[PDB]
């Protein structure tokens, strides 16, 4: 998670819609946090189904 | 069933062989006796070398073993009609599959019980409306 | 994006709720359901 | 094709600055441009005994015959 | 010979020959009498 | 699971279905309904994939061996994974 | 005249009733 | 190959072919519209297909009418 | 007296006249357009000036669909009748298929020539039993 | 695994197919495990309740969004110059350009304009404020709640209806004719007379006053006596102005035909009178059948009594044949409903009932296309369920020798003559079209075979259209059909003889050619569907096909090859021809009405004869605005329709993939992908719970058809809407 969340900042930070605003880094951060939340849900669901 | 013997064919490896299913679910084995070291087509792609004497080979599916068996019995100078095919479970349990009673099924044999037999023509199956709200189809009755 | 109709703060949170939360939750429930291997 | 779909969606939404284009998020064919430039400089340099470029599609003057243009650089 | 005759009598040769004959007829009839949209 | 493979009484015992079957679903068993004194049998339909080679092979006026595809298993789907 | 915020919120509460009844009909039809 | 030949046709009509003036001004066939239109699918549907199909459909009553006929025939 | 009021004869339509004074030549004859402007003037046109045809059945427009219908039906009856008789004759020649792919040109031309009496032969085969076969003597599929 | 619980076979499937098929067979209750007939009917009853409730909730959403985010009260003032809006847009994806483009129709925020004609409907029936629409939507919330609860309750054992209750056809027919159809039409005539008609005359009638304000000054006295003519009274004058009392009458039941001069729609008093008469007839008809009082008919006796010397057993046992086959019943319902849905489509555009809806050309086009497509789906489903009947429910011994079995007995004749009519139509319609195309191409358009549709013009004359001068029936004043003094005749003639509406649009050779294209399409779709239904039990390739069910992949490559052998495949093939037929008919309608609204009828009249005119003058030209919804220069309110046009093209082309390329190639590719996953480290940590496999053969056909149809409908909808809206008729 450390590795993945660290590098997941960049894409939206430099290319997302907030890149040309005064909230470029905040927009990248928000996108990365939402992505990590969805990925956590996916990981947990996989674990819930595969180890019954 | 007991234990299986035979030497693995001379082969360097393919990507077409066994996958996780072989260890997790089921696998198949084919044994055959060859008169010499001869090249044959690997059902998973490539050419392999069978050895003189006994040969055991593990394949992913029963149809692959049967395709190899037809190739052995149809494409070799002295024909090889000696191959036996088994189903191998991950528990170590081995199950003899082919040929069932020691005789190829193409030719008749005593002591065989007919299965799937229908004592009528196709055109004598009942009408589905006569069997609806059961669970059966006109061939199952 | 705005709205002059009554209670125009409702799409503000309902559009994310209908587009993100509702599908995520229902797909997760249906996923855990169709994969459920309880006998029967 | 995904780049095309992204550009269609961005332009439809009135967001031209978010498109892939020479005036927004540029995707310059840098290597092909460099090879075109190398071709243009070949006559007299890396091609000493060549008077002109092998093909004016790589660059140079706009060769025109009659009212039409025969061949010119292709950016 | 007999083989050449049996070949010239085959179905594609005969169908193309008849199509050519009919096309000649139609083309020439429209050459001498064009634009017959209907009978006077 | 598996498919269903039925053999009807129009069987002439030519055995071509057994030779065509690439998974050893069929056998020949003794019978007295035809001159060949043999009838096809499907004692191993759990291995049957349903490729219909037997039906392709059958010579009788409309097939004497009939494959009805049914519940799909990894053996019946021809899966090697 | 224009609908009021109270009217919008009152309709959501009312819609909570068809929601519960649809849940009940769904789960019973599952039986 | 359909995409390849469409690319060739449009690029040559936009950024290559055209009329040169006695002054030297180059007025291309479709006025250099490739850079902003060929980046979206709607651009290819409108400025390439729909726009340049105007000759094939209006070809009736002229020498190019067989081309419109074969157009419909291919469809 | 006032039928087809939405149509006027092409000789009375100004659009038809303005277009017919520019009718294009059809063949090598430079008077084919004038021949068109003469011939089509008798039929009914319309606002656009293009001649309209009347398949209504009235004999004042018998040339619009009746005469061509008779001609086509005659030719097509001839074709089908001679082909069918060729097939019937060939059927009893021990190997009809080979004669269906390799034509029996003598018999074929003979059957084609005797096709001008095809309606008489059709009626004659109907009154006997050569035209229509009985249903229980025809193969069918299960119901 | 558990899912799906109604099929052990699918439940034990170890592949992803298990999922797909579990979704695809849910509603086929008959093939659930352990299903009985009684449980079947009970589950269907409760599903029906759920479906009605869903309909009510949908209508509630429409009412609610018009009342909350629309411009209903403003649109009522200036209904010809204001565009009705459906609901507000909330999309965080929008940029400034799109925000500007969609704050339209006077709105102060992004909005879509409605094309369902719902504003005209709600305004015509007497609603005038947002509060009324909101109260309606809350009431529909309650009605849906009631039907949902009823559906739940009838699954409870004590309230579970018996099979004999479901099989009581006589009582249900009586109730549905007299009560469901009759009393509903009566109550609607009461709403018209009490609310809608007074509202149209400037009077308010709502729950606050409707008790103390009669619909007529005389009130019920003439009804219970003779003197019914008092209600025909003084009708609204020609100068009546909708919503005000200027020129308003007092009558409640009239029969003056024609259209309201200002609103260009049927008179509300005519509509009320129609519903009263229909109510009377339906109530009378709902007494035909026997129930609990000896009087009444047995449908079984009627069917058994109708035998002829030339139809064998006649209709014997058809009562049980239909009463025991839900697929026969559903096919009948679907066919009849599709016919009357096409009827609705043909009459609403021609004889509209909602005030000012005729001048709203995009709504008219959209509603016509909508109802025609619904009709096509309904017809295809009708024939598909007829095939399912033949497969699952048809009984040869009880239906022996009757008309049903006799249809199978000569099925080869039916199929062959359908083939012949399709070939006839196709050959010759295509030949005339191509002749016209070539003859116009070479610069000699005078040599076109232009057949005047004399028969339909003559029919128009029989109804009064004097344009053609046929002088037959209602086009001849001396006719006994026109010398009757019918109160509707002056208005009907005045409407049908003005070239200002869509009442019997003038027709010419283009209409002839497209009508034969329509005949070809109907015949070929019917041929496919009927060949599938009549061969579903068996042919010579598959003499035992009834043992293989309605839907199955094939019969293998043997016996010549048997791709698309099942009757389901016949449905799937016929779907393409239905979509093609509807394309032709909607092209015809849209182009003709484009000319009508633009005043330039000459374009369609002179260029619908050759197909290049259809190509350029209809498809190519009317795309100009649609295709410029977004361009390098900016964005307008047509941007959504342009993007949807492209979206439909994409979905259609995507379905081509499933249709053209069949399954084994994909299974091998998926096997390579499975190997790639099982051997890639880190990814090896994760494994699929279901074995990935290629989509099945039937699944492929269905998914490809679904993409084909979605793309079809969306492409044409975006085109129709955007062209008619950018041009404004
Ligand atoms: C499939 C339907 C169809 C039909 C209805 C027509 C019909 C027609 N076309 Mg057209 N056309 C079609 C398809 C069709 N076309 C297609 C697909 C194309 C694209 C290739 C064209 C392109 C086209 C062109 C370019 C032209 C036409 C023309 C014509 C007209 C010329 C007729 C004529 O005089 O020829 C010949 C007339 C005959 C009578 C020939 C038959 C003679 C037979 C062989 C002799 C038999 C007589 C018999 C012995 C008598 C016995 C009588 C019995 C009672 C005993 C005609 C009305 C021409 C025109 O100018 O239109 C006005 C023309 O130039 N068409
Ligand atoms: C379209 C894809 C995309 C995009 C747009 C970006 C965009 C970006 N990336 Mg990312 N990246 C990507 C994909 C992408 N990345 C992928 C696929 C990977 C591989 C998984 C990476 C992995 C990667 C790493 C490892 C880093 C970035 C970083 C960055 C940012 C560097 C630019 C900058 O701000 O300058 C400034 C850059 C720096 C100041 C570098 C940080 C220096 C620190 C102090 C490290 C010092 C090294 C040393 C070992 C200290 C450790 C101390 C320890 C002993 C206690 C930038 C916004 C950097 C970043 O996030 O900025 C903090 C960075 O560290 N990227
Ligand atoms: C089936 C009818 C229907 C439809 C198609 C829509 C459509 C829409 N609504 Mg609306 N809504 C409806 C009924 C409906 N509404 C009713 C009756 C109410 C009053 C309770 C509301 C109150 C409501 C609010 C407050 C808002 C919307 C909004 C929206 C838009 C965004 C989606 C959303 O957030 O919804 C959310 C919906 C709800 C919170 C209430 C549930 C709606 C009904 C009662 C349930 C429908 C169930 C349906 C029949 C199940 C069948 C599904 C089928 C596929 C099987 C969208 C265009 C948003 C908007 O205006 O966008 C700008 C917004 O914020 N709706
Ligand atoms: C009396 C006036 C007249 C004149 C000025 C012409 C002039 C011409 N004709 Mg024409 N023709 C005429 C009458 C006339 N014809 C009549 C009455 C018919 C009806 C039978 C035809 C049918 C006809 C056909 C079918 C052809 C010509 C062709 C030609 C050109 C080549 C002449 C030639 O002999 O080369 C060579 C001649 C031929 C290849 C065919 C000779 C025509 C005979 C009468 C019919 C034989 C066809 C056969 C029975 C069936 C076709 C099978 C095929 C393998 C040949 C030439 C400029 C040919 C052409 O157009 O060149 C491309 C050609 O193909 N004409
Ligand atoms: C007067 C008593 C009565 C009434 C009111 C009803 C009413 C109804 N029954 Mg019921 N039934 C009754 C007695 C009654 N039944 C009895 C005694 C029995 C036992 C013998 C049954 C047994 C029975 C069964 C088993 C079922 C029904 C079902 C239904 C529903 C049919 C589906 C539907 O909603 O379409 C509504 C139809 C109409 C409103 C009229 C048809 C409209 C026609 C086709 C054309 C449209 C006219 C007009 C142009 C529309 C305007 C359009 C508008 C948008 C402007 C319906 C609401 C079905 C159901 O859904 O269960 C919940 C069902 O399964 N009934
Ligand atoms: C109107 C009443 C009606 C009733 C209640 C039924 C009932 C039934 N039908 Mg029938 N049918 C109908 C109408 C009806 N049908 C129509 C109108 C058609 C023509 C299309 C058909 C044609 C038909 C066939 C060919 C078959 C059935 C079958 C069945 C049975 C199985 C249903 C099932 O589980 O499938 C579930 C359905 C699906 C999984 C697919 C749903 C497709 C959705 C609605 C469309 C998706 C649209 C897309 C997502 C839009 C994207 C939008 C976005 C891009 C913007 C079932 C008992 C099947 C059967 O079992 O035979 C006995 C069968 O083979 N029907
Ligand atoms: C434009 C596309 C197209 C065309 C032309 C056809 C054509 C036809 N379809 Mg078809 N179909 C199509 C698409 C098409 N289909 C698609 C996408 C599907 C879904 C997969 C179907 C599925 C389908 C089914 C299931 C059935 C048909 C049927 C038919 C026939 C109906 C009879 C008719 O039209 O009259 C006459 C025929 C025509 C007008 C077409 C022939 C046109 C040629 C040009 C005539 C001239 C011959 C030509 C000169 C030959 C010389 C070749 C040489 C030059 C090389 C007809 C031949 C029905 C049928 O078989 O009818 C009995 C039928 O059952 N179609
Ligand atoms: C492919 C299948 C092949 C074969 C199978 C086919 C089967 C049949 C299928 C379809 C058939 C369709 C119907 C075809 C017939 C259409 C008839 C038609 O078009 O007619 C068209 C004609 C047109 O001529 C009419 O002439 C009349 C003169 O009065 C009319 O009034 C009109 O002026 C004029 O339109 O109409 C008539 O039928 C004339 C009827 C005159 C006599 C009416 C007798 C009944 C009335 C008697 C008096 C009543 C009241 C007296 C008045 C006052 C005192 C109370
Ligand atoms: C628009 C064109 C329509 C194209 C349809 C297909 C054209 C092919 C012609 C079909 C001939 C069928 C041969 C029948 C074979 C036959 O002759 O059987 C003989 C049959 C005699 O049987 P009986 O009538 O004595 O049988 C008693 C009945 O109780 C049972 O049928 O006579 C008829 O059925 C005549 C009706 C045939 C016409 C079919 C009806 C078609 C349209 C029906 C319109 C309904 C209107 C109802 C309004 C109240
Ligand atoms: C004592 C009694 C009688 C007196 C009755 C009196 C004194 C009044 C009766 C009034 C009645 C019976 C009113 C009935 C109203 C029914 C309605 C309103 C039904 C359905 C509405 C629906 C289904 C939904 C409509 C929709 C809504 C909500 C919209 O807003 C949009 C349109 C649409 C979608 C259609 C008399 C003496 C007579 C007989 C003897 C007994
Ligand atoms: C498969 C099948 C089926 C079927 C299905 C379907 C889909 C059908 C259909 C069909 C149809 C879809 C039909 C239609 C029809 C129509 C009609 C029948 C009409 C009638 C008419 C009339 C008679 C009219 C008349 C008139 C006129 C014209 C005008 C003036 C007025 C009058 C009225 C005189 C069933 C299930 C059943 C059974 C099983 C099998």
């Amino acid at each position: 998670g450390m590795a993945h969340g660290y590098f997941l900042i960049g894409p939206w930070t430099l290319l997302g819609p907030l890149r040309d605003s005064e909230y470029q880094y905040i927009g990248g951060l928000i996108g990365a946090l939402a992505l990590i939340l969805v990925a956590t849900a996916a990981l947990s669901s996989y674990g819930l189904v595969t180890f019954q | 069933m007991t234990e299986l013997s035979g030497q693995p064919p001379k082969f360097g490896g393919s990507t077409g062989g066994l996958l996780s299913k072989a260890n997790r679910e089921e696998k198949y084995a084919i044994t055959w006796t060859s008169a010499s070291e001869q090249v044959f087509e690997m059902p998973t792609g490539g050419a392999a070398i069978m050895n003189e004497g006994e040969n055991l080979l593990y394949l992913a599916r029963k149809e692959q073993c049967l395709a190899l068996g037809t190739q052995l019995r149809t494409k070799f100078k002295p024909k090889i009609q000696d191959y036996k095919i088994y189903r191998v479970y991950p528990s170590g349990e081995v199950q003899y599959l082919h040929p069932a009673d020691g005789v190829f099924p193409e030719k008749v044999n005593e002591g065989r019980e007919a299965q799937g037999t229908k004592t009528r023509r196709i055109g004598q199956n009942p009408e589905p409306v006569t069997i609806k709200f059961s669970g059966k189809a006109p061939y199952e009755v | 994006m705005d709205g002059s109709y009554a209670a125009s703060y409702l799409p503000w949170i309902l559009i994310p709720m209908v587009g993100w939360l509702f599908p995520a939750v229902t797909m997760g429930l249906l996923f855990i359901h169709i994969e459920s291997e309880g006998e029967g | 094709f995904g780049l095309y779909i992204h550009n269609d969606t961005m332009r439809a939404l009135g967001r031209p600055q978010d498109m892939f284009s020479d005036t927004a998020i540029q995707l310059q064919p840098i290597f092909a441009q460099w090879v075109q430039h190398l071709h243009t400089l070949a006559p007299g340099a890396t091609a000493p005994n060549a008077l002109a470029t092998a093909s004016y599609a790589f660059g140079g003057e706009t060769i025109a015959v009659a009212g039409k243009v025969a061949m010119m650089p292709i950016t | 010979m007999d083989g050449l005759k049996s070949f010239l009598s085959t179905a594609p040769v005969m169908i193309m020959a008849l199509l050519t004959f009919t096309a000649g007829i139609l083309i020439e009839f429209n050459r001498f009498y064009p634009d017959l949209l209907f009978h006077p | 699971m598996s498919h269903s493979v039925k053999i009807y009484d129009t069987c002439i015992g030519c055995t071509q279905c057994v030779r065509a079957c690439p998974l050893d679903v069929l056998e020949m068993v003794p019978w007295d309904g035809c001159k060949a004194a043999q009838i096809a049998s499907s004692p191993r339909t759990e291995d049957c994939v349903g490729c219909k080679r037997c039906e392709t092979a059958c010579p009788t006026d409309f097939l004497s061996i009939r494959v009805y595809l049914g519940a799909e298993t990894t053996r019946s789907m021809g899966l090697a994974y | 005249m224009a609908l009021s915020d109270t009217q919008i919120l009152a309709a959501l509460v009312v819609a909570l009733l068809p929601a519960f009844l649809a849940f009940r009909l769904s789960t019973e039809l599952y039986k | 190959l359909s995409i390849v030949i469409f690319h060739f046709s449009w690029k040559m009509q936009s950024d290559v072919w055209g009329t040169v003036s006695p002054d030297g001004s180059v007025t291309h066939v479709t006025l250099g519209n490739f850079a902003q239109s060929a980046i979206t699918i709607n651009g290819w549907l409108r400025d390439f297909l729909w726009a340049q199909a105007a000759n094939v459909i209006n070809s009736y009553g002229s020498a190019l009418s067989a081309y419109g006929i074969m157009f419909l025939a291919g469809h | 007296a006032d039928d087809f009021a939405n149509l006027t004869p092409c000789s009375e339509n100004p659009a038809y006249l303005a277009k017919s004074k520019n009718f294009l030549n059809t063949t090598n004859d430079p008077n084919s357009g004038k021949i068109r402007a003469e011939r089509y003037a008798s039929a009914l046109c319309g606002p656009e000036g293009y001649p309209h045809l009347i398949v209504d059945g009235r004999f004042t427009h018998a040339g619009d669909f009746l005469i061509p219908s008779i001609l086509f039906l005659y030719i097509a009856g001839w074709i089908g009748w001679v082909g069918r008789s060729y097939l019937i004759e060939i059927r009893e020649s021990k190997n009809p298929e080979m004669q269906e792919v390799v034509i029996n040109v003598p018999l074929a031309i003979k059957k084609m020539l005797g096709g001008f009496l095809w309606p008489l032969a059709a009626v004659g085969e109907y009154t006997s039993g050569k035209l229509v076969m009985k249903d229980s003597e025809i193969p069918t599929s299960p119901r | 695994t558990k899912f799906p619980k109604f099929s052990q076979d699918l439940a034990q499937d170890p592949t992803t197919r298990r999922i797909w098929y579990g979704i695809a067979t849910a509603h086929d209750f008959e093939t659930h495990d352990g299903m009985t007939e009684e449980n079947l009917y009970q589950k269907i009853f409760a599903s029906h309740f759920g479906h009605i409730a869903i309909i009510f909730l949908w209508t509630s959403g429409t009412l609610f969004h018009v009342a909350w985010q629309g411009n209903f009260e403003q649109w009522i003032k200036d209904p010809l110059n204001i565009r009705p809006i459906a609901h507000a847009i909330w999309d965080p994806h929008f940029g400034e350009g799109a925000v500007n483009a969609f704050t339209q129709a006077g709105a102060s925020n992004p909005v879509n304009i409605a094309y369902s004609g719902v504003y005209h409907w709600f305004y015509t029936i007497g609603m005038t404020t947002n509060q009324e629409l909101y109260s309606g939507a809350v009431f529909l919330l309650v009605l849906a709640s009631l039907f949902l609860f009823a559906g739940w309750l009838h699954l409870q054992p004590k309230f579970r209806p018996s099979l004999a209750w479901f099989k009581n056809a006589e009582s249900r027919l009586n109730h549905h004719l007299a009560g469901l159809f009759g009393v509903s039409s009566l109550a609607w005539a009461g709403h018209l007379v009490h609310v809608a008609i007074p509202e149209a005359r400037g009077q308010h009638v709502g729950w606050d006053n409707f008790l103390s304000t009669p619909p007529h000054p005389a009130g019920l006295m003439p009804f219970f006596t003779g003197n019914w003519g008092v209600y025909a009274a003084d009708p609204d004058t020609a100068g009546h102005i909708f919503g005000t009392s200027e020129g308003a009458g007092t009558a409640i039941l009239t029969f003056l035909g024609g259209f309201h001069p200002q609103t260009e729609s049927l008179w509300l008093t005519d509509i009320a009178h129609h519903h009263l008469a229909i109510a009377v007839i339906f109530i009378i008809a709902g007494h035909m059948y026997r129930t609990n009082w000896g009087i009444g008919h047995s449908i079984k006796e009627i069917l058994n009594a109708h035998k002829g010397p030339l139809t064998g057993a006649g209709h014997t046992n058809l009562y049980d044949t239909i009463n025991n086959s839900l697929h026969f019943q559903l096919g009948l319902a679907l066919a009849s409903l599709g016919v009357i849905t096409s009827l609705v489509a043909q009459h609403m555009y021609s004889l509209p009932s909602y005030a000012f809806i005729a001048q709203d050309h995009t709504t008219q086009a959209a509603l016509y296309t909508h109802h025609q497509y619904i009709a096509g789906f309904l017809m295809v489903g009708a024939f598909a369920h007829g095939a399912i009947f033949f497969v699952r429910d048809y009984d040869p011994v009880a239906n022996k020798d009757n008309v049903l079995a006799r249809m199978l007995e000569h099925k080869e004749a039916l199929i062959s003559h359908l083939s012949w009519v399709s070939l006839f139509l196709g050959f010759h319609t295509l030949g005339l079209y191509v002749h016209n195309d070539v003859v116009v191409a070479f610069g000699t358009p005078e040599k076109q075979i232009l057949i005047e549709p004399v028969f339909a013009q003559w029919i128009q004359a029989t109804s009064g259209k004097a344009l053609y001068g046929f002088d037959v029936l209602l086009s001849n004043p001396d006719s006994i059909a026109s010398t009757t003094g019918a109160a509707w005749l002056p208005g009907w003639l005045d409407a049908i003889n003005s070239g200002t509406n869509s009442l019997f649009l003038t027709i010419g050779p283009g209409d002839f050619l497209v009508h034969h294209a329509i005949a070809l399409g109907l015949h070929t779709t019917a041929l496919i569907l009927i060949k599938g239904a009549l061969d579903a039990r068996g042919s010579k390739l598959m003499p035992d096909k009834k043992d293989f069910g309605y839907s199955f992949p094939c019969d293998g490559p043997g016996r010549g090859g048997t791709c698309d052998i099942s009757a389901w495949d016949a449905f799937y093939l016929a779907m393409f021809w239905m979509l093609n037929t509807l394309g032709w008919l909607t092209f015809y309608w849209h182009w003709k009405h484009l000319g009508v609204w633009s005043g330039n009828v000459a374009q369609f009249n002179e260029n619908s004869t050759y197909l290049m005119g259809w190509f350029r003058d209809y498809l190519w030209a009317n795309s100009a605005q649609l295709i410029n919804g977004y361009n390098p220069y900016g964005v307008n309110n047509l941007s959504v329709w342009a993007w949807m046009f492209l979206f439909g093209h994409l979905v259609w082309a995507t379905g081509f993939m499933f249709l053209i390329s069949w399954r084994g190639y994909w299974q091998e590719l998926i096997e390579t992908i499975v190997w790639a996953h099982e051997r890639t480290p880190l990814a090896n940590l994760v494994r699929w719970k279901d074995k990935p496999v290629a989509l099945s053969i039937v699944q492929a056909r269905l998914v490809g058809l679904a993409h084909f149809t979605v793309g079809y409908v969306l492409t044409y909808a975006a085109f129709l809407i955007a062209s008619t809206a950018g041009k404004f008729g």
